């Protein structure tokens, strides 16, 4: 009686991945002093 | 101070995740702890100079350096702590990290903006209500096939056609056209109910001491 | 108070189902309607003398007899009605067709008691509650084997493997198999939050218009 991933999650979980790749990286860079 | 730019982080509710990239590796795990882990390569093979580990509430923070020739060995999942290790409360972690915690941080606000809370199916669409409070982002799939985006700032309409818009204020979605106000009043319509809905649950588990009430799923694809 | 043989049928949130018996074939359709076919064959071809069509509130019951008695070899499908039709309410409904309808009623009893209405995911188990209320039957999956099914009278009890027990009555066996008593005691758990559930989300769903509040699952699988 239940379903797994439909367009709607497919989708949602692509738009999260292109989110995390734009999170910025260079925020993680060291030595502030 | 830290907390002057940010707000402890909560990573609750949401599944586990690991994110691969050139500089580190972050990842939330099976206990909802928030792991940041900066990695180096060498040899051909990526080596490990740091590990901050957050907890679910985003109060403590635990940052060990398995300071070691070569670093740590990367691998699938999160390294057992050294010897040579730290924890701090948020407010007390130091000037130094502070870069880092803010990106983990964001990291973790990115998941609860694409994380269910409220699945609800309407006769006309899939409404879906996410995690990151206050003022969550409200995504509404009709079968019809148009999609509708609500922010806290945007309304964001894409007909069957694919044709796509951003509407602003409420003056910008004034400006329409009087039949695909019925595409947005019925996600209105929907966005309150969850957040009715929401709020009702939510107070019953606060009378609870038991697993989490979400995500929910209510009703189904007909 | 002839209708106290039993109360009208709530065909309501149940999927469509067919069981086929020697003389009568039950049907649940989509817009929810039961459908009692009196069935019988010559030379191993089937048909039906006899169609009760019943709402999905019990309320209204229809009465035609296919192909004016001649019957309709049998489909897996009931025919539609012609115009000629007989009509009756509940309360009114003739002396006859109570072994009918009411064939259907206990059947519809059965669905609602395997139709799961709210799914409670814990740390440990899989809480859920039936739509046949009042008397609502709850099942719980432990996935290292254990289960416990409470209804009318029998709460039972599986050992993890292929093994089982029984109970009847709650003064004596409670107290039994305490390193298991710690079942029930968490089953009445979860049994009375799945019944808090259902009353909070019944009176908001009583509130308003839109789609119905029911089915719902809470929580992810551990």
């Amino acid at each position: 009686e239940d379903e797994e991933y439909d367009e709607e999650d497919y989708e949602r979980e692509k738009e999260l991945q292109q989110l995390l790749t734009d999170l910025p990286h260079d925020m993680l860079d060291d030595d502030l002093s | 101070t830290l907390r002057s730019i940010t707000s402890p982080l909560v990573a609750h509710r949401l599944k586990p995740i690991r994110q691969k990239t050139k500089k580190a590796v972050v990842s939330i795990l099976d206990s909802e702890e928030v792991c940041v882990e900066l990695v180096k390569e060498y040899a051909s093979q990526e080596y490990v100079k740091e590990v901050l580990q957050i907890s679910s509430d985003g109060n403590t923070i635990t940052i060990y350096y398995p300071n070691g020739g070569r670093g740590f060995p990367l691998a699938d999942r999160p390294p057992s702590p050294t010897d040579n290790i730290s924890r701090y409360s948020f407010d007390n972690l130091p000037e130094k990290y502070w870069r880092k915690y803010q990106y983990a941080s964001r990291f973790v606000q990115l998941v609860r903006s694409k994380s269910p809370k409220i699945t609800y199916f309407t006769r006309y669409a899939k409404c879906i209500l996410m995690e990151n409070s206050p003022g969550a982002d409200f995504e509404v799939w009709f079968y019809d096939g148009v999609k509708i985006h609500k922010t806290e700032d945007f309304i964001q309409v894409i007909e069957k056609t694919g044709k796509s818009y951003t509407l602003k204020s409420e003056s910008e979605v004034n400006s329409l056209k009087e039949e695909i106000k019925m595409y947005m009043d019925h996600a209105n319509e929907g966005h309150r109910i969850c957040l009715a809905l929401e709020s009702i649950i939510s107070e019953e588990e606060r009378k609870t001491r038991s697993a989490p009430f979400f995500p929910i799923i209510i009703g189904r694809k007909p």
